[PDB]
DNA sequence: CGTAAGATCACGCGCGATATCAGAATCCCGGTGCCGAGGCCGCTCAATTGGTCGTAGACAGCTCTAGCACCGCTTAAACGCACGTACGCGCTGTCC
DNA sequence: GCGCGTACGTGCGTTTAAGCGGTGCTAGAGCTGTCTACGACCAATTGAGCGGCCTCGGCACCGGGATTCTGATATCGCGCGTGATCTTACG
């Protein structure tokens, strides 16, 4: 089944909640689309790297270890899922 | 690209400044050399608008 | 006559941005380096090349920092970089706490 | 999960995912975004404002060395 | 010693950075940032030298120090 | 006839763009020296080949487990509107 | 600092797809047994890159001349304000 416009699944309340966890008090209206763009960029990069590792591995399924390797590549190391 | 730049600056031998210019001006090379400072490289000419005279 | 305040600065920006020669005179910088180095170990020697590399790195880093600072001060509707600008820049960079 | 699946799809078709992989992706994404918002709020404050505005995000990403 | 970084030199650096107007307290703040940066880099460089059992700090040691700090430098035998 | 209000022309004053001087900037060009660039010659020292061994890797096949899909159910989450109030934008005075 | 316009918060109302559970199918992931290709190494061979030493010039320098650029000023232009002349109305 085709996937489309899933970026808008990142609803306004969720972005607001995040910004709350970021220490933000008052949110400008345009912030939401810019945040969507930023998230899309970041996800594209990480998923490109993870898919690359998976391809080299000759696997049809992405494993958490792939994600962790990708993130560590981006200087954004993550604890809590192995490695 | 560095030779191109050197031709633009009307020089025969490539000097670092040419390399810096080629690298920074190009998008992909600049991204590749994101954490590299080139000796005798300088910076690309760039002045912010609001600073410009009215 | 007189140049209006704020013009000679633009000329100098054009001037310095076109060259690549170092902007800190060597000897004071070298003496600073030796002073700083002394506090980690006594009776130390430096290859002139090493000092030149140190100066290259330091000046390049400072230029980048000032670029960011000017960006901040512009965002603050300002035209004069101020300490708080450098602090904000370094903070966002992650260098300062 | 749907957004991630779409993004991967466009990078390569017919991929499947370990749930744990999706969870790790989401954790890293939320952490990145929270830090980004922190820096945005810092920029907003430096601009004598209280409402974060898009240009604040761009400044934060410029200074971060992101593109 | 540290003050040997003359105010006009800081101005020149900033100009190359694209700054047009500079404040007074800037100069000293810049001095401090430079001192910290040098401290870190020289610390690492010495560490490298010491492990080499040399009384003379080499350029290569500077290069590895900068590379550690994610501030790679070119033009000194990288 | 004589006075009062309104329209239009003449004349005067205020703000903005654009012709002029003038000192500083910038470029171009004649003539010279140089240290770096470049090529040639020796010499080590490195790259290649005949041929051997265990080793890594490939392949094939047996086991199956989490991956996926759908249905029903439940409800926290998502979206539209009144409004007014703090927030943002813009003008202005001061003097650092 | 002052004033004005307004973006959006709370709250309410309504609406919906987000999570649990329940079943069912199954893809490729994972672990044994076969079989085979190849990289390290020794001898022995051969030849290429590094350095020394020659040679030569692209460019800095000097000096001079020629071409451009802000800062100041003044004129043309436009718009606003006032007095003279023509017009209309009332007395």
């Amino acid at each position: 089944k085709v996937l489309r416009d899933n970026i808008q699944g990142i609803t306004k309340p969720a972005i607001r909640r995040l910004a709350r966890r970021g220490g933000v008090k008052r949110i400008s209206g345009l912030i939401y689309e810019e945040t969507r763009g930023v998230l899309k960029v970041f996800l594209e990069n990480v998923i490109r790297d993870a898919v690359t590792y998976t391809e080299h591995a000759k696997r049809k399924t992405v494993t958490a270890m792939d994600v962790v390797y990708a993130l560590k590549r981006q200087g954004r190391t993550l604890y809590g899922f192995g490695g | 690209l560095a030779g191109n730049a050197a031709r633009d600056n009307k020089k025969t031998r490539i000097i670092p400044r040419h390399l810096q210019l080629a690298v920074r001006n190009d998008e992909e090379l600049n991204k590749l050399l994101g954490r590299v400072t080139i000796a005798q490289g300088g910076v690309l000419p760039n002045i912010q608008s609001v600073l410009l005279p009215k | 006559h007189r140049y209006r305040p704020g013009t000679v600065a633009l000329r100098e920006i054009r001037r310095y941005q076109k060259s690549t020669e170092l902007l800190i005179r060597k000897l004071p910088f070298q003496r600073l380096v030796r002073e700083i180095a002394q506090d980690f170990k006594t009776d130390l020697r430096f290859q002139s090349s090493a000092v030149m590399a140190l100066q290259e790195a330091s000046e390049a880093y400072l230029v980048a920092l000032f670029e960011d600072t000017n960006l901040c001060a512009i965002h603050a509707k300002r035209v004069t970089i101020m300490p708080k600008d450098i602090q904000l820049a370094r903070r966002i960079r992650g260098e300062r706490a």
